[PDB]
């Protein structure tokens, strides 16, 4: 039988019993015991086992009783605008933030960025990964907003500078960003402000328009949508 | 229905977080609007003086405090070295300790802005308190001779004192932390004897005997500080607040009016800023402000050994 | 290995005995939100919107959206 | 011909048309580098004696995959910049325009693989363009790698070769060479495979002893400073039969020895 | 009284000279700009803010004052006119009219004058009027002194910072943008002193005023 | 008090008033290492130059649409003198200011308009050090660049001269550079004009002509016997190969 | 650099029994190397070495009088490497390494640098690395090696007792004693699979799963041993097994080294 | 009229409608009209404007600008209109007559006459060499030869839209000359000899340096006779 | 130095079997932590460790995950750089075997150990080596990142031999000094303590849920 908790190192069943294949958090490791090779699924998380039926059966370990990849959802923010892409930085990847420590007061009094302080001349390159608050980047382009009519999209009709969007990762790219997707119903802006950002909240109120509710002003995005 | 965790709210939408929690009557940080953190302490543990019949020999920490407030904990060691001394309440007859103070938040690197600042502060008020006399830090060295030390009961030098501060699990602003760590471990060093044997004069420090560092003990002072927010009618849930002791990244990133004071358990105050970048300031705010410091500084005081 | 052999080696290989630090004491120490979510953390809506704009909001997302109504055309086309 | 070295004064004939290696000052032509005079009809240019591989439209390359980039890779093949691969360069094992493949280059390319190639146009400064539109250039597989100087590559008109013992070489004009098992594309020469990076699953003793030895007697040949061309790699591996261990064959005197016997059998 | 000039340095878009006693800054503004990648700001204008001292180098007693110098400019400026843009801010201390080892006030408040006088000389966009004054209160007599000498300040218990802020023809105060107070003080202590410190700092704003109208109105038709 | 130049036209070592030190250079000496290289031996001074490029950019910034970016790189050893030394001279303002004195004076010459969009890199080792180490460096780059086949306008030859009271010595060693002031020089081909001129100490005005000259001279020299040298490696390399 | 399917053919011929190398050879044969010495006339002693993959090391040898009673090592390495940062982690880890193999107990004979019951000889170790392809730990321990063996110092003629009475020492003018020290030496191995490798190339050190470093001196193995990691995409754990078999392996084929270096 | 100072009472009756001009900011959170900078208030269907001060150029819609020429891509120019500033884009199908065989001949260092025609608060700025609103093209395009003055930004509003500013006049009475205007605070002469053009460059400098326009003829006169 | 306050310059420095605790996830502001201290008869050791990753790395793309140690000293400075780095550049080689680094592309892990307490109640550096390896193994246990086993060590004598697979592997050998001919016994005893750190890391984590 199926153990019911697994650590790090522990065996969990052979390949055959029907062929098991490994998947999320377990991987599969040669072993000699009493002089004879064995094959085993080993756990390289703390969790729970479950399988289920893709014979092929794939073998997982669940955290409970990140890093983003390709079919993630994530929430971004929006940085720059140009004719043909918009940028992003990316704030959570499936409701956990990234990064946990975000930097602030790291450097003193203002409205700051991450990396206009004193301290980002004197980053140690080669002894470290990244600095103080730095976060994964992406790239919507514009063919990848929606999935129809992608020749006549506007992107100031669509995004705007300092809005929340919800997106899918569509590849990892090079090293500096990835590709990004809002083509789906539930793919878009679900946070913004009036007077590009120096207003109040907006509310949404059709699949392409947005609703200020202190002065009964309208301006255009690309809604995702909402309950 | 569409819901978002409250680390993620906190990090896409502060504002809207905080003023959410506000129209509650609670915070996210799930205090009250007056209430303060918890504070416990443990003293003169790591100096060399912490067992008084077993001295330590390879230990060269003359003082120590370990602070727990919240999930944020301060460790402070002061160290100590000696200087040749060639050529009122008044702020020329008074001395400072020079500290260091780390911030770990996962960076390799030089100094930020944060434990800069944090360091100049603490030097600045240590030495506006008036709380270290610099008569308090003077030499009477002693000589040896066949071997054996004679202290009486020529060239002159005095003492210096360094303090290194470690904080670990930060999750808003420490200077008062630190603040009140330090005056912690101030109150607990001990001073090595000294003696003696172009020239070259040698001072040596006594293996195990000292002397105590004496401060002027009505001049010590604690830290809080406090914020001010203004309600938005539209983002309430089915006028000004005052908060103290701020904390998690929601306030921390949305409150830009602050109030920040020493005040000592005598009556008087060492410090007070005022810096209003949101809301306005008034002065019914910062007599309140005044009054919670007072009761903050007296709880802390009088609470241990 | 066979299929029993394997398994008794699984769970041979699979065994481990399961069983006053000041410092550790020091550091290692010890309703109204769940009453109010999915209002506290859900999306924007205003405090004050009548409930015919409210419903007038509601009703316009249970249509197709730009992309639903050209992909329906484009069926004919490309089966 | 005629050695010159930089700053010296070639001719003052006021009829001669300057090429590459030269500068002039009215009727005075000069000499920008140590190498040696060369004279076609009225064109006058100095050769350099030494300098990097330049490439030239219709060369055969061996190229390691260097950058992945936009719809395009950069190819390191020895030269002062990189070449480029476009991606309509290249064959696509399902197709190009599918109702992908271009988010999803590192599938079939990715950076450190090896490759072959031809030259297809010179950009405006000398970087090459490449192309591989075609059965006999893609992924290289089922071997091992070898480098010698590009000058000891004897230009010929066929650069791969069958050689004894069940052993292909392609000898690249760059100075890259590839050493593998021989299959039957080769033999024959006398889909969604050609981007795998598995090896044949049975490649022999005998063979990688061979490889070994091929290696060997280039290397030989190279310490030697004699052109590298098929007939040559033959009988430098035919004559090293005499010592039964591959690992004899790095010393040295026994490398001088090797390239000394081929001088003397063929001036002979 | 002070003295101040307007637009004496010829590579930037705004300067200015602040003269108090012995106290001497000149300070200048070059904005908009392009900002490096890692000062960006995606909807409102960045900030870059450098004080060099007398002597020597700059050490961490020149952090202190850039910190407390961006406090008070931040709200200022309308830095939402200016999105993704630089601003940059630099003081020079010429002469400090105090004694640097013990105190720093004097030099805070040229700095932050001189400072509002380049931005109204680069022509940046702010919301009201600043105006900045240095308090202490000296022993013995326990006077409260607006405005100290070097020698006063040696003999002094306690000195103070008082920047204010304001609209409607600077007779109306919007908001206290920095109050620094180090020292040994009471409530009643405190409150006199805010009450005289905004009677100075309404009279200095006026002079300011009348400074910049005379200044400014031959540049325009 | 050591007799610098003795009554009878004599300096310490035995040379005399307008003789150079004993010049020896090689070339191709690191085939393996770099596209070009030399090694240098002038009196006692010992010298490894290292040319590396043209080549691609390591970082797309420091990339130049129109030329070629050049650099160069200087190390002296700590057991290049009689006492070792304390610690590093990487980051010293004087051998920075060396590498720029040295990548401006070479940029003129080298035509960089004919290498877009790459880099050449220089790195040097001394190993020992005996004076008029300024020379040694401009001439043993000239022959590792020349080696590398990159075009170039002409010879650049560097020359040191000392003058004791009033008498000219030429190529001065450590002994004479302690005792009196010396300047140094960069001459190009076989013309009078100047790429560097260096002097760190006190000198007459009225007794600088005369010192140039006496350098101008000498500088010719030196590109004569590296010339010779160069022609005579060419000549053994095309003989055979 | 190396592709996924190079990698593949190398391992699985390295991994066989027996052994396949790239250019065939055995599993304890060394490549051809060059040594010259004694050619920087400023210092007490020098080396340089040659590898046939281009390669190349520089040693110097200089030494000073001290006082050996406040001085406690006498031995110090100074390394310095072509392209690296001074603060490398590479750099640091070897200069460590090196200063552990030639402290004052380790076979090293110290008692050969003492003059005056008072003074001493310290000797400084500079080392320049001009080109190198792999982990060049036995490149320099085989140049130290040999510039140690070369080293001349200057002999003192001025008194030996000054416990009581002393006098500042004085050394001849032309005379120079050689130096007879034990040096160490330190090698590399490479574990691809169930086999053990002595002076492994570049490109097998790219497919190894493990290394180790083991230190000789005088017949004996000696005291510095640590695990090293030649790659990072392959490294694995070994057996038991392999340890003893490559201290063997050292303990067998060391003497034949020793006499490739000697004059 | 007024001097006025940011954070004034603004004075206009809140009933009249006015169309908001420079200097003056719409609250975005109270819906409040105040002025944001230092200058003379002028009130003209109304429009209400400050005029003041300044150096810095920020583009806007239908404004006159000179250019540099400091890259090349594969479908517009890059153009610089002030060192620091960030650049905006110069598209190749923005000259009359253009198509894609009819393309334009520009090379990095030029120098170009333009117009503004977009100026989006989120995006770059784009320039055209032509009048698009009019269909008009007079003088648009690369400036040959020529010397380049710097000015502030008041005096070339003043030299381009006033008919009454004297320097013009002035300085045809001295010589036959070739200009052009840009409101980013840049002047394009040309002469038939270098002195001539000097003589305006040093007059042109020597003017903007000073604020009283009736000193603009002697100035002129003492320039031409330094030239000799 | 600019940045920090070091006083006066002309001023002189003054001159004058084992029983665990286990505990994980006590910091906010990172991704994983724990808290290993030791007691004995005659020593005493107190060690926090903490894990920052998987984040974004500068440069050019690469397929698989790269690692980072860094070792801080605590209370009193008994250690110098060089053998800091050298204990560093070890540790990196272990956990270059454990960690599973072709899950996490183009990212970096960085781990950070604080020394803070080191006593004698009654060759100083390579006793400490095993509490090291517990605690970066806890933390990275903490924190979620992917392992193929759990590593322990053992030290005996001055040797350190760090095991997997119920102490049939070997990831990491060190030897200083020590008898020459004493290899078997030092693998049986380094085996035997990393039977009961293994035994005591499983059951905190299996416990602290």
């Amino acid at each position: 039988q199926f153990p019911e908790i697994a650590y790090p190192g522990k065996l969990i069943c052979p390949q055959y019993g029907f062929n098991y294949v490994p998947g999320p958090g377990t991987k599969l490791i040669q072993y000699e015991h009493n002089g004879r090779t064995l094959e085993a699924i080993t756990a390289t998380l703390v969790g729970t086992v479950r399988c289920e039926e893709e014979k092929n059966i794939l073998v997982s370990v669940l955290p409970g009783t990140n890093l983003p990849k390709e079919g993630d959802i994530v929430l971004t923010r929006v940085t720059r605008l140009s004719l043909q892409r918009a940028n992003v930085e990316i704030l959570a990847v499936e409701d956990k933030p990234s990064p946990i420590d975000s930097g602030i007061g790291s450097n003193g009094s203002g409205i700051v960025a991450a990396g206009g302080g004193s301290g980002a001349a004197t980053f140690s390159v080669s002894q470290a990964s990244s600095d103080l608050g730095e976060t994964f980047r992406g790239i919507i382009r514009s063919q990848d907003v929606r999935s129809t009519d992608r020749d006549r999209v506007k992107v100031i009709e669509c995004f705007k500078p300092g809005d929340i969007v919800r997106a899918q990762v569509l590849s990892l790219g090079d090293g500096t960003n990835y590709y990004l997707t809002t083509a789906r119903n539930d793919l878009g802006v679900v946070f913004a402000r009036a007077a590009n950002g120096a207003g109040g909240l907006m509310y949404a109120t059709d699949w392409q328009m947005m609703t200020s509710p202190v002065t009964g002003a309208t301006e255009k995005r690309k809604c995702a949508k909402p309950f | 229905p569409i819901t978002f965790p409250p680390e993620v709210l906190a990090r896409i939408s502060p504002e809207l977080s905080l003023q959410r929690h506000l129209s509650l009557g609670i915070r996210p940080c799930l205090r009250k609007y007056e209430e303060f953190r918890d504070v416990a302490i443990e003293n003169n543990t790591l100096s060399r003086y912490a067992d008084a019949g077993n001295i330590d020999t390879k230990n060269n920490i003359l003082g120590s405090n370990v602070l727990k407030s919240g999930k944020t904990i301060v460790i402070t060691s002061i160290t100590g070295g000696i200087i040749e001394e060639t050529s009122e309440d008044i702020i020329a007859n008074y001395a400072s300790v020079y500290p260091v103070v780390e911030v770990e938040r996962g960076r390799v690197g030089a100094c930020t802005d944060e434990e800069m600042t944090i360091s100049q502060k603490l030097h600045d008020s240590i030495l506006h308190s008036r709380i270290l006399p610099k008569k308090a830090l003077k030499v009477k060295a002693g000589v040896r001779s066949a071997f054996s030390v004679l202290y009486p009961d020529k060239r002159k030098w005095s003492y210096v004192l360094y303090a290194k501060i470690v904080v670990l699990s930060r999750t808003g602003p420490v200077f008062d932390l630190c603040w009140n760590s330090l005056m912690y471990a101030l109150q607990s060093v001990k001073l090595p004897r000294a003696f003696i044997d172009r020239e070259t004069y040698e001072i040596i420090c006594d293996q195990t005997k000292s002397v105590p560092l004496m401060i002027n003990a009505k001049n010590i002072a604690f830290a809080s500080n406090y914020g001010i927010v203004e309600l938005d009618p539209e983002c309430q849930l089915q006028n000004t607040v005052l908060i103290a002791d701020l904390d998690t990244e929601a306030e921390e990133t949305s409150i830009h009016s602050t109030i920040s004071i020493l005040a000592a358990p005598s009556g008087n105050y060492k410090q007070l800023t005022l810096m209003g970048g949101g809301a306005k300031i008034t002065p019914e705010m910062i007599k309140r402000s005044l009054l919670l410091s007072r009761v903050r500084a007296d709880d802390l005081s009088t609470r241990f050994n | 290995l066979n299929l029993e052999e394997s398994w008794k080696a699984i769970k041979e290989m699979n065994h481990y005995c399961f069983l006053d630090f000041a410092f550790t004491n020091f550091i290692i120490k010890d309703l109204s939100l769940k009453k109010h979510n999915n209002e506290l953390l859900g999306i924007f809506v205003p405090c004050n919107l009548p409930k015919t704009t409210r419903k007038v909001a509601i009703e316009n997302f249970n249509r197709p959206s730009p992309d639903d109504i050209i992909q329906s055309a484009q069926l004919n086309a490309f089966n | 011909s005629q050695i010159v070295t930089p700053g010296e004064l070639v001719t003052d004939d006021p009829i001669w048309m300057r090429g590459h290696g030269t500068y002039f000052l009215d009727n005075m032509t000069y000499s920008s580098v140590a190498g040696t005079v060369s004279r076609v009809n009225r064109l006058l240019s100095v050769i350099p004696l030494k300098g990097r591989y330049a490439p030239e439209t219709g060369d055969h390359v061996v190229g390691r995959i260097a950058e992945v980039g936009n719809k395009r890779w950069k190819v390191d093949i020895g030269g002062k910049q990189h070449a480029v691969l476009m991606l309509g360069s290249v064959n696509l094992p399902g197709g190009i325009l599918r109702r992908s493949d271009e988010l999803q280059m590192r599938s079939f390319l990715k950076e450190g693989d090896l490759l072959n190639a031809e030259v297809q146009s010179l950009f405006q400064d000398g970087s090459a363009s490449l192309h591989t539109r075609s059965l006999k250039y893609g992924k290289l597989r089922n071997g091992m790698f070898c480098q010698v100087p590009s000058s000891l590559i004897v230009r010929a008109k066929n650069h791969t070769h069958n050689l004894p013992g069940n052993i292909t070489v392609v000898l690249g004009v760059n100075g890259y060479i590839w050493l593998r098992k021989t299959s039957q594309m080769d033999l024959a020469r006398d889909s969604w495979q050609i981007y795998s990076d598995e090896n044949d699953p049975s490649i022999s003793n005998n063979i990688r002893q061979a490889i070994c030895r091929y290696a060997n007697v280039i290397k030989a040949l190279a310490f030697c400073e004699i052109g590298i061309t098929q007939q040559r790699i033959v009988s430098a591996y035919e004559a090293s039969m005499v010592y039964s261990n591959v690992g004899e064959l790095i010393e040295k005197n026994v490398m001088e020895s090797i390239g000394s016997d081929i001088l003397t059998a063929e001036k002979m | 009284s002070v003295q101040a000039e307007i637009g004496i340095l010829d590579h930037v878009d705004g300067s200015s000279e602040f003269v108090s006693q012995d106290t001497k800054v000149i300070c200048s503004v070059t904005g908009p700009i392009e900002p490096k990648a890692r000062q960006e700001l995606p909807t409102q204008l960045a900030l870059e803010i450098i004080v060099r001292p007398a002597k020597g180098v700059a050490t961490t007693r020149e952090k202190v004052l850039e910190d407390k110098l961006r406090a008070v400019l931040t709200p200022l400026i309308t830095r939402h006119c200016y999105p993704r843009q630089l601003c940059q801010i630099t003081c020079q201390i010429l002469e400090s009219g105090e004694d640097e080892a013990e105190f720093s006030l004097r030099e805070l408040s040229c700095c932050i004058n001189a400072a509002f006088l380049a931005l109204v000389d680069a022509g940046i966009a702010l919301n009201s009027m600043c105006a900045s004054i240095p308090i202490a209160i000296i022993k013995d007599t326990s006077d409260i002194i607006v405005d100290p000498t070097a020698e006063q300040l040696k003999i002094s218990l306690s000195v103070h910072t008082l920047a204010l802020e304001f609209v409607n023809g600077g007779k109306v105060v919007k908001n206290v943008l920095l109050l620094d107070s180090n020292g040994d003080f009471n409530e009643d202590q405190l409150f006199s002193l805010l009450e005289l410190g905004e009677q100075k700092c309404q009279e200095l704003v006026t002079n300011i005023r009348r400074i910049i109208q005379d200044n400014i109105s031959p540049r325009l038709v | 008090r050591l007799e610098i130049y003795s009554p009878e036209g004599l300096r310490l070592d035995g040379r005399r008033w307008n003789e150079l030190r004993r010049f020896e250079s090689s070339i191709n000496t690191h085939p393996h290492a770099a596209d070009g290289s030399s090694y240098m031996e002038q009196g006692n001074n010992k010298i490894i130059t290292l040319v590396k490029g043209p080549k691609e950019p390591r970082l797309k910034s420091q990339m130049d649409t129109s030329k070629a970016l050049l650099n160069v790189s200087v190390n002296i050893t700590k057991f290049s003198k009689f006492e070792r030394s304390k610690s590093s001279h990487k980051n010293e303002r004087r051998v920075l200011e060396i590498q720029t004195s040295l990548v401006r004076m070479f940029e003129k010459n080298v035509m960089l308009n004919i290498y877009p969009r790459t880099v050449i890199d220089i790195e040097i080792h001394v190993l020992e050090q005996d004076g008029g180490i300024m020379g040694s460096l401009i001439n043993g780059i000239t022959l590792a660049l020349i080696d590398a086949g990159i075009s170039m306008f002409d010879y650049i030859s560097g020359i040191s001269v000392g003058l004791y009271d009033t008498t000219p010595l030429l190529d001065t060693n450590s002994l004479e550079e302690n005792a009196m002031s010396t300047v140094t020089l960069g001459v190009v081909g076989k013309s009078e004009k100047l790429s560097l001129l260096l002097v760190e100490d006190k000198i007459p005005l009225d007794r600088l002509e005369n010192v140039l000259a006496i350098g101008i001279a000498g500088a010719h020299r030196v590109r004569d016997l590296m010339d010779e040298e160069l022609r005579k490696h060419a000549q053994k390399r095309v003989s055979n190969a | 650099s190396l592709s996924v399917a190079e990698k593949s053919y190398l391992y699985d011929s390295l991994a066989s029994t027996p052994s396949i190398r790239p250019d065939g050879r055995l599993p304890h044969q060394f490549r051809p190397i060059e040594i010259f010495t004694d050619f920087l006339p400023s210092s007490n002693g020098s080396s340089r070495i040659i590898a046939s993959d281009g390669s190349e090391c520089i040693v110097s040898i200089k030494s000073k009088v001290v006082d050996h009673h406040v001085e406690n090592e006498l031995l110090q390495v100074d390394v310095d490497i072509a392209g690296q940062r001074d603060d490398a982690l590479v750099v640091e880890t070897i200069t460590s390494l090196l200063n552990k193999v030639l402290k004052s107990g380790s076979g090293v004979d110290s008692s050969k640098l003492q003059l005056t019951k008072k003074y001493s000889f310290k000797i400084f170790v500079d080392v320049l690395v001009i080109s190198s392809h792999s982990h060049p730990i036995s490149l320099i321990s085989f140049a130290i090696y040999s510039a140690l063996n070369s080293t001349y110092l200057p002999k003192l003629i001025s008194a030996f007792d000054d416990l009581e009475v002393e006098e500042l020492p004085t050394f001849h003018d032309y005379d120079m004693v050689k130096l007879d020290i034990n040096p160490p030496l330190v090698f590399i191995l490479a574990v691809v699979g169930n086999n053990m490798l002595l002076d492994p190339a570049a490109n097998e050190s790219e497919v190894a799963n493990n290394g180790l470093i083991i230190s000789w001196s005088n017949g004996k193995i000696t005291s510095p041993i640590r695990s090293v990691a030649l790659n990072d995409s392959n490294v694995k754990s070994f057996k038991p097994h392999l340890l003893k078999q490559g201290l063997a392996m050292v303990e067998k084929y060391a003497p034949d080294v020793v006499r490739s270096l000697e004059n | 009229s007024t001097f006025i100072f940011p954070g004034d009472s603004f004075p206009v009756d809140p009933t009249t409608p006015v169309k908001l001009g420079p200097g003056i900011y719409c609250d975005p959170n109270t819906q409040e009209i105040r002025p944001v900078n230092t200058g003379v208030l002028h009130v003209s269907v109304q429009t209400a404007y400050i005029d003041y001060s300044s150096k810095r150029y920020i583009p806007s819609v239908n404004d006159f600008v000179i250019g540099v020429i400091i890259g090349t891509f594969s479908d517009s120019y890059k153009v610089s209109l002030q060192n620091f500033s960030s650049s905006v884009s110069l598209s190749y199908m923005a000259f009359p007559n253009a198509s894609k065989k009819n393309r334009p001949t520009l090379q990095v260092g030029d120098l170009v006459y333009a117009r503004v025609c977009t100026a989006e608060k989120e995006l770059e700025a784009e320039i055209e060499c032509f009048d698009s609103t009019t269909g008009r093209d007079a003088g648009f395009g690369i400036l040959e030869d020529g010397m380049i003055i710097d000015v502030n930004l008041n005096f070339a509003r003043q030299l381009l839209f006033n008919n009454d500013f004297p320097l013009l006049k002035v300085l045809a009475a001295h010589t036959k000359f070739e200009v052009a205007i840009g409101l980013n605070g840049k002047i394009w002469v040309k002469c038939e000899e270098l002195s001539n053009t000097l003589a305006c460059y040093r007059t042109i400098m020597e003017c903007c340096q000073k604020n009283d326009t009736a000193a603009f003829k002697d100035i002129a006169k003492r320039q031409f006779k330094e030239i000799l | 130095d600019r940045r920090r306050l070091l006083g006066p310059a002309a001023a002189k420095p003054m001159a004058f079997e084992q029983e665990l605790s286990l505990h994980t996830g006590f910091i906010e502001n990172c991704n994983g932590s724990a808290l290993v201290e030791a007691r004995s008869l005659g020593h005493q050791t107190s060690l926090i460790t903490a894990v920052y990753g998987p984040r974004s790395i500068r440069g050019s793309f690469t397929s698989q995950g790269t690692i980072s140690i860094q070792l801080k000293n605590g209370l009193l400075e008994k250690y110098n750089t060089n053998e800091l780095k050298e204990v560093s550049s070890f540790l990196m080689g272990i956990f270059n075997s454990v960690v599973n680094l072709s899950r996490y592309p183009k990212s970096g892990i960085d781990i950070f150990v604080y020394l803070t307490y080191d006593k004698d109640l009654t060759s100083q550096i390579s006793s400490l080596i095993p509490h090291c390896i517990t605690s970066i193994t806890l933390a990275l246990a903490d924190a979620g990142i992917e392992l193929v086993d759990m590593a322990g060590a053992g030290e005996a004598n001055g040797t350190v031999v760090s095991f997997i697979k119920n102490g049939e592997e070997i990831v990491g050998f060190w030897k200083d000094d020590g008898d020459d001919e004493d290899l078997l016994e030092c693998l049986d005893r380094c085996k035997e303590q990393y039977n009961r750190y293994r035994d005591l890391m499983i059951s905190c984590l299996m416990n602290q849920e």
